């Protein structure tokens, strides 16, 4: 009949696809180009901005940029055009037929949610729509009325604490370390092996790097203390144009930043500090089910050993005689939007919906009464 | 699997986890006793559900005939 | 941001 | 350098 | 302080 569409801004990845279907259909990065080279010959069918997939292909000849930073969305224009051609272009589907379901982080401005639904409704005329946070929809995701969750996309990190469906509000952490200023740390420890990375598009090929090599240490001084004192631990990685680069320490030390603020220049805790400051805000009846379910998501939680190391130095700071429990699915990537598909599905959501009738009568400001 | 003709490694693997499939990357990930027996016995039921279609469809073979039926 | 970061 | 530029 | 709150 009609299912709603349901939709993951993230940073980086956009993830899209129809309510009950497993997983996204369509996935791309959310990111615009434009050209910047005098274009020569004529007759080229030369377009003005690539979006997607596009801008990655053609990514040699373009400046990229990202519309969404730190899960605010900065240009709106280029977000017009991302979700101009995820409905028209990658999902082929006419956006007034169906409700659509839109996924935001915790504790970002209010007028990125009023400007998102005024854009939903106006230009796109869209009938009806919700705005989801996407740590709750990992629950949905996990199958889990409880736990912790934490999260890291590009962008954003953030913990929200859930005990039975009730979210605690005055326990939710967010951290703007995870995922983007990673790739800006490991350009900047690839220098020292002397090799540069500056353009937008060497950015993508250090993300691909950090994606493909980099691995979280147990203990990051013994490993350092081991790859001082040998070649056993290096690995090599060939560049686009077959140039072959070799890459030691920096691997296993790129991602410790994330347990390690200090040496981006952060002044706040790690992720697993944060979480414990996160269960230390929770009322005491309840802390021993959050320790029993800690749920990890969103891509800058796929390094290797990650999941250990959580639950290494969480068992460090916890009280001795708990069980410490981290759920880590080998799926989490896709948990936000597996969590919204199942949302969005649910005959009990269908009174949840914002509808045009109520934007018009309330104007954008409707939002945030209805939604969370 | 003997009666069935299939490798029995490939049943056990199976029945026991479970796959999903983004248009390019594909997730094997386990699944709970409890999710594991419902699906064993929704195969069962489905296979029974199927055995009966054919039956009654081999039994409206026989019945048919190839006069074309003006009303019934 | 508007304010603490650049965002 | 080794990679990004020449030198 | 030493169970409840955090001090
Ligand atoms: N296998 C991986 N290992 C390490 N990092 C990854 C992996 N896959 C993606 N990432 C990083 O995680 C971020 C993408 O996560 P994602 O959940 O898609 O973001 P968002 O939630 O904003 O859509 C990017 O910075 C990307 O480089
Ligand atoms: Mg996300």
């Amino acid at each position: 009949e009609t299912t709603a569409l349901v939709c993951d801004n993230g940073s980086g990845l956009v993830k899209a696809g129809f309510a009950g279907d497993d997983a996204p259909r369509a996935v791309f990065p959310s990111i615009v180009g434009r050209p910047r080279h005098q274009g020569v010959m004529v007759g080229m069918g030369q377009k003005d901005s690539y979006v997607g997939d596009e801008a990655q292909s053609k990514r040699g000849i373009l400046t990229l940029k990202y519309p969404i930073e730190h899960g605010i969305i900065t240009n709106w224009d280029d977000m017009e055009k991302i979700w101009h051609h995820t409905f028209y272009n990658e999902l082929r589907v006419a956006p007034e037929e169906h409700p659509t379901l839109l996924t935001e982080a915790p504790l970002n401005p209010k007028a990125n949610r009023e400007k998102m639904t005024q854009i939903m409704f106006e230009t796109f005329n869209v009938p009806a729509m919700y705005v989801a946070i996407q740590a709750v929809l990992s629950l949905y995701a996990s199958g889990r009325t409880t736990g912790i969750v934490l999260d890291s996309g590009d962008g954003v990190t953030h913990n929200v604490p859930i005990y039975e469906g009730y979210a605690l509000p005055h326990a939710i952490m967010r951290l703007d370390l995870a995922g983007r200023d990673l790739t800006d740390y490991l350009m900047k420890i690839l220098t020292e092996r002397g090799y540069s990375f500056v353009t937008t598009a060497e950015r993508e090929i250090v993300r691909d790097i950090k994606e493909k090599l980099c691995y979280v240490a147990l203990d990051f001084e013994n490993e350092m203390a081991t790859a001082a004192s040998s070649s056993s631990l290096e690995k090599s990685y060939e560049l686009p144009d077959g140039q072959v680069i070799t890459i030691g320490n920096e691997r296993f030390r790129c991602p410790e930043t994330l347990f390690q603020p200090s040496f981006i220049g952060m002044e706040s805790a790690g992720i697993h500090e944060t979480t414990y400051n996160s269960i230390m805000k929770c009322d005491i009846d309840i802390r021993k089910d959050l320790y029993a379910n800690n749920v990890m998501s969103g891509g800058t939680t796929m390094y290797p050993g990650i999941a250990d190391r959580m639950q290494k130095e969480i068992t460090a700071l916890a009280p001795s005689t708990m069980k410490i429990k981290i759920i880590a699915p080998p799926e989490r990537k896709y948990s936000v939007w597996i969590g919204g598909s199942i949302l969005a599905s649910l005959s009990t959501f269908q009174q949840m919906w914002i509808t045009k009738q109520e934007y018009d009568e309330a104007g954008p400001s409707i939002v945030h009464r209805k939604c969370f | 699997c003997d009666l069935m003709g299939v490798d029995y490694e490939e049943m056990a693997h199976w029945l026991c986890h479970r796959k999903l499939a983004t248009a390019t990357e594909t997730y094997i990930k386990p699944i709970s006793k409890l999710h594991a027996i419902n699906a064993r016995d929704a195969l069962a039921k489905h296979i029974y559900a199927n055995l009966f279609n054919w039956i009654v469809d081999h039994v409206n073979k026989a019945l048919h005939s190839t006069v074309k039926q003006h009303s019934f | 941001w508007x304010a603490x970061c650049p965002a």
